[PDB]
RNA sequence: AGGUUCGAAGACGAUCAGAUACCGUCGUAGUUCCGACCAUAAACGAUGCCGACUGGCGAUGCGGCGGCGUUAUUCCCAUGACCCGCCGGGCAGCUUCCGGGAAACCAAAGUCUUUGGGUUCCGGGGGGAGUAUGGUUGCAAAGCUGAAACUUAAAGGAAUUGACGG
């Protein structure tokens, strides 16, 4: 109760997760010896208010995504991002279906006969325009 | 639109707008040579008539006066003229 | 162009009539309503593929004229168009703001993310109003991809296509790419590019776990 | 200054509405410018209604429906917290407000 | 009516509905039409019959009432009077 | 004529320091109808009337025109109920760097120092005062028309910050 940390443990150990990512682990103990080591901390309660927040960190980054960025979620991250191109194009549906109002707007502009363009009938209807008012 | 183009509109829009408002003002109205069953000769009856017109040779009703236009009896061929 | 080589080679009317890009319904803005063909009749408007691949070129040529590439700068806040805008960046050159556009970019030259462009490619008109608004701040032109509803305020080569459907974003980015390559020198324009258009596509994360736990489990067997 | 546009009142087409007297203190209101709301509260108050059930001589039988019609003047609204002061850009609001469904 | 030991037989004297459902029924944006007669069954027992109805809603329909004009209402109440009359 | 209910006046009961008040009980005139007067209201959109021009959008009411379909009689053409639009005249709404405005705001309160479409009424610091007096209308109550002496350095409008709010 009246636990929240400030932002100076915040973004110090925000910076401390962004550098040494690689030598924290989720142990409190360990994670206040590398701060205690890689950073002139000018207090134990601060050192070890910061280490705590490390680890709560860690514990998060090993769930998922936060800011961060690690190195390893970023690369992962546009890997999916750059890669799946898949192996054949989503936009070879091979069928396309068109409406026939499509259909004649090709036709007057000289290609809506040579095309597969497998057509439909128009809907029977005028029912869009969800009524008006409440119900 | 800056530069609509106010001296050749389209024949949809000079139809679509009032009789008047339009470069030069035209009736949306007609006349019609109306035929009914039973007759031989036709009638030149107006299309927002408001008279209860007559065939002359068979005293029949051609056409009754409505609101805007001249609702024609059951079933009677009507040609509409010079358009 | 009126040129027969910048003519419309029906291989990207398919791609256009796979994607959408054609369908925009059902609001009609009044200075859209140059581009739409008709309505449907179950309320959609069609948009002329026509005057979109030409509103497309104009577009490319407006970009080619800007001799330094990276001060075309690419803006997309939404994710559907932020993957087309980092991609596209990344073939043409130019600068990308994908994401939040923090106010100010344009205008306060003190902070440290002070961009100063020469053109704007917006992906949204209504989405994107504050990149329009300090572009009218710091006489920036400005081009943008527009449905039938897109107000037109500060914009001057509006494209008129689709931004709702991740495809068709994808696939007018990627048209707008190779329409800016090939105006330069970097592909000859007789074969087709080897950049296939779903690279620029959105990926919602549930689909990119199916797939890749599919892709996972067909590797392994 | 000129508070709201209407001028706290649907009176637009007209020049006399019909006043009505509100619900609790009888002020006359004209019609147009009252709290109007309706109310379709449950009879048997569901707090009690499995007594009420269990004691029912019937079998499947569905509770009925009070429906009153309440018109409050403005100072009765407001000191039965009907309705609240909002802010200009929160006066001028038309929708009603959520239903509070979940 | 009439007394035969332990037993009162009666006779028919009025109908209603409950008050709910009358309530139940009306609510806006629609036009109720009411009409009432007076008229005398064969065997000389002249009643007052009420009737009500309300415009109803259409399934495709999106605008928000369903109003009947006043030449609508008078000819829908006259067929409610002409009814009543020639059933009772 | 009629007087159900409410209810100026009035009486009482409370509350209060007081309470000719607010709250409660009763209750006259009045409230209702017919016939005759009176001519006033925050009689307000606090915005003269007629005409022209200048953005968008969605609805709504009346009339007309045109369209896939659904529904009613009836099996058809009408005619109704709905659906999708267009035109005209209305009551309004949202939105907009049209433009205006001291601003609130206003598509009119715009088209105004880049000042002139036609025309009626009307204001000239605050008070004294819509008073005095004369005239005139009315049964009266009052209405209309309407000063001066004297007095005064501000009275006001719209926004901002605080302070205060039973
Ligand atoms: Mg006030
Ligand atoms: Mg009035
Ligand atoms: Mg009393
Ligand atoms: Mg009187
Ligand atoms: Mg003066
Ligand atoms: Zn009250």
């Amino acid at each position: 109760m009246g636990r929240v940390r400030t932002k100076t443990v915040k973004k110090a150990a925000r910076v401390i997760i962004e550098k040494y990512y690689t030598r924290l682990g989720n142990d409190f103990h360990t994670n206040k010896r590398v701060c205690e080591e890689i950073a002139i901390i000018p207090s134990k309660k601060l050192r070890n208010k910061i280490a705590g927040y490390v680890t709560h960190l860690m514990k998060r980054i090993q769930r998922g995504p936060v800011r961060g960025i690690s190195i390893k979620l970023q690369e992962e991250e546009r890997e999916r991002r750059d890669n799946y191109v898949p192996e054949v194009s989503a936009l070879d549906q091979e069928i396309i279906e068109v409406d026939p109002d499509t259909k004649e707007m090709l036709k007057l502009l000289d290609f809506g006969s040579l095309s597969n363009l497998q057509v439909t009938q128009p809907t029977v209807g005028m029912n869009f325009k969800t009524p008006r008012g409440p119900v | 639109p800056l530069a609509k183009d106010l001296l050749h509109p389209s024949p949809e829009e000079e139809k679509r707008k009032h009789k008047k408002k339009r470069l030069v003002q035209s009736p949306n109205s007609y006349f019609m040579d109306v035929k009914c069953p039973g007759c031989y000769k036709i009638t030149t009856v107006f299309s927002h008539a408001q008279t209860v017109v007559l065939c002359v040779g068979c005293s029949t009703v051609l056409c009754q006066p409505t609101g805007g236009k001249a609702r024609l009896t059951e079933g009677c061929s009507f040609r509409r003229k010079q358009h | 162009g009126a040129l027969d080589v910048l003519q419309m080679k029906e291989e990207d009317v398919l791609k256009f009539l796979a994607a959408g890009t054609h369908l925009g319904g059902t609001n009609l803005d009044f200075q859209m309503e140059q581009y739409i063909y008709k309505r449907k009749s179950d309320g959609i408007y069609i948009i002329n593929l026509k005057r979109t691949w030409e509103k497309l070129l104009l577009a490319a040529r407006a970009i080619v004229a800007i001799e330094n590439p990276a001060d075309v700068s690419v803006i997309s806040s939404r994710n559907t168009g932020q993957r087309a805008v980092l991609k596209f960046a990344a073939a043409t050159g130019a600068t990308p703001i994908a994401g939040r556009f923090t106010p100010g970019t344009f205008t306060n030259q003190i902070q440290a993310a002070f961009r100063e462009p020469r053109l704007l490619v917006v992906t949204d008109p209504r989405a994107d109003h504050q990149p329009l608004t300090e572009a009218s701040y710091v006489n920036l032109p400005t081009i943008a991809l527009c449905n039938t509803d897109s107000p037109l305020r500060y914009v001057d080569i509006a494209i008129p296509c689709n931004n709702k459907g991740a495809h068709s974003v994808g696939l007018m980015w990627w048209m707008l790419a190779r329409e800016v390559l090939r105006m330069r020198g970097t592909i000859s324009r007789e074969h087709p590019w080897e950049v296939m258009p779903d690279l620029y596509f959105y990926r919602d994360p549930e689909e990119i776990e199916k797939e890749e736990q599919a892709a996972a489990e067909k590797a392994v067997t | 200054t000129k508070k709201r546009r209407n001028n706290g009142r649907a009176k637009k087409g007209r020049g006399h509405v019909q006043p009505i007297r509100c619900t609790n203190c009888a002020r006359c209101v004209p019609k147009d410018k009252a709290i109007k709301k309706f109310v379709i509260r449950n009879i048997v108050e569901a707090a009690a209604v499995r007594d009420i059930s269990e004691a029912s001589v019937f079998d499947a039988y569905v509770l009925p429906k009070l429906y009153v019609k309440l018109h409050y003047c403005v100072s009765c609204a407001i000191h039965s917290k009907v309705v609240r002061n909002r802010s200009r850009e929160a006066r001028k609001d038309r929708t009603p407000p959520p239903r509070f469904r979940p | 009516e009439d007394v035969q030991g332990k037993n009162c037989l009666t006779n028919f004297h009025g109908m209603d509905l409950t008050r709910d459902k009358m309530c139940s029924m009306v609510k806006k944006w629609q036009t109720m039409i009411e009409a009432h007669v007076d008229v005398k069954t064969t065997d000389g027992y002249l009643l007052r019959l009420f009737c009500v109805g309300f415009t109803k809603k259409r399934n495709n329909q999106i605008r928000k009432t369903s109003y009947a004009q006043h030449q609508q209402v008078r000819q829908i109440r006259k067929k409610m009077m002409e009814i009543m009359t020639r059933e009772v």
